[PDB]
């Protein structure tokens, strides 16, 4: 396969090649906001943005010499996760604000709308201000991202060969990683200690993404708020 | 599945 | 000023293998077809008398005292159930297929089917994996202090910090002592590090699980678990 | 009022 044969800059390139565009929502700001409308903004946008995730995930490096059995597998538990962690990238440079869009910049204030979303929003928050300090690279970001594809659901699957071949590309990455840290000067103390920082940054949007997860599995008991069939699908899969 | 049929196409 | 931050690697280690706490017993009358109640009060009783000696297992991670009262509540409340999950995979590691809670409560996925069967599951492939790689009990006890000032943290730090990479350059120095190269060392640490996400995962469906509990009222919970579990409403 | 206070402090 392609995937073990990459460089580590090589890997970079395809990595940043691959990276979706950043989606506009139909944010109308002289019409009023209503919790159930803001939420079908964001329901909107999430749909939209999944047709482009499964497109960037056909292109992480390994992804593809997967069965299709396991490529549904990876994305169904992870696809709130990548979404997560887009946001709080597009999010850095606006300390106190959630970019959900160029034209959605939303802070803690308008999350009230939603009852239960600021516990949320609030975590995202702070994920932000974590990429902030730590002054998150480009690269490092389409890093993070893929292995939360590849990691999230490989301990939820007889013949596990493909389960082997997973680990492989995770560690290739690894190799990515550490490869871009000590192109930046720092020394082996800082690239061990930045990579586990970053890699225990993903603890916490597995949690995020767990949580999201039972607040969007309410909203679709409450009826209110439009869900696509896009989504109905991806949420069932983790109930 | 939509997730199914998307990776397909 | 901090104490843990001065302490060598070794230091670390020998402090943490120093802390750790007991393996306690199941009640010993085990009736081992078990019912629903009876499994889950098995697992309550022994559970809440774990937690006792986490509590004090916690004082004595090296920066732990330092941090505020409301700080170390903060902590233990959100990583308890991480902390009680890495414990059991680590026990059951040399018992491929079966979780042991305690000496004299082993337990496979059939035993799961009376109450949490796709809990058992992560938990028993979480062993499995730990088998795989070969860990070791140094590497063990850091791991766990890691999800202790780890799991919390962003929910509130510069101290936390800190205090996380002396554990990263503990693990390190671990795996340098092993005779691993530089490659193999990094290589190690993110695949054990990635394995806390999923122990985060299983908490989190664990945490779910323990809301129904409560509300079906099959087992009466005590009042620290109610605490504890109260805290992630 | 936590029994989680006393534990810590004991
Ligand atoms: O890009 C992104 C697009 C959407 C989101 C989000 C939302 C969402 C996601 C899916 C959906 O169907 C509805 C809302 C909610 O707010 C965030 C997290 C969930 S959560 O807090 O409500 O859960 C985040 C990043
Ligand atoms: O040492 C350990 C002791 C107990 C446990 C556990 C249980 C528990 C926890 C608290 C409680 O009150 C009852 C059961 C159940 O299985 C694990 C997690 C829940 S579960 O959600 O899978 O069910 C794990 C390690």
């Amino acid at each position: 396969s392609l995937a073990l044969s990459l460089t580590a800059d090589q890997m970079v390139s395809a990595l940043l090649d691959a990276e979706p565009p950043i989606l506009y929502s139909e944010y109308d700001p002289t019409r009023p906001f209503s919790e159930a409308s803001m939420m079908g903004l964001l329901t909107n946008l999430a749909d939209r943005e999944l047709v482009h995730m499964i497109n960037w995930a056909k292109r992480v490096p390994g992804f593809v010499d997967l069965t299709l059995h396991d490529q549904v597998h990876l994305l169904e538990c992870a696809w709130l996760e990548i979404l997560m962690i887009g946001l709080v990238w597009r999010s850095m440079e606006h300390p106190g604000k959630l970019l959900f869009a160029p034209n959605l910049l939303l802070d803690r204030n308008q999350g009230k709308c939603v009852e239960g979303m600021v516990e949320i929003f609030d975590m995202l928050l702070a994920t932000s201000s974590r990429f902030r300090m730590m002054n998150l690279q480009g690269e490092e970001f389409v890093c993070l991202k893929s292995i939360i594809l590849l990691n999230s659901g490989v301990y939820t699957f007889k013949s596990l060969e493909e389960k082997d071949h997973i680990h492989r590309v995770l560690d290739k990455i690894t190799d990515t990683l550490i490869h871009l840290m000590a192109k930046a000067g720092l020394t082996l103390q800082q690239q061990h200690q930045r990579l586990a920082q970053l890699l225990l940054i993903l603890s916490h949007i597995r949690h995020m993404s767990n949580k999201g997860m039972e607040h969007l599995y309410s909203m679709k008991c409450k009826n209110v708020v439009p869900l696509s069939d896009l989504l109905l699908e991806m949420l069932d899969a983790h109930r | 599945k939509i997730l199914h049929r998307l990776l397909q196409d």
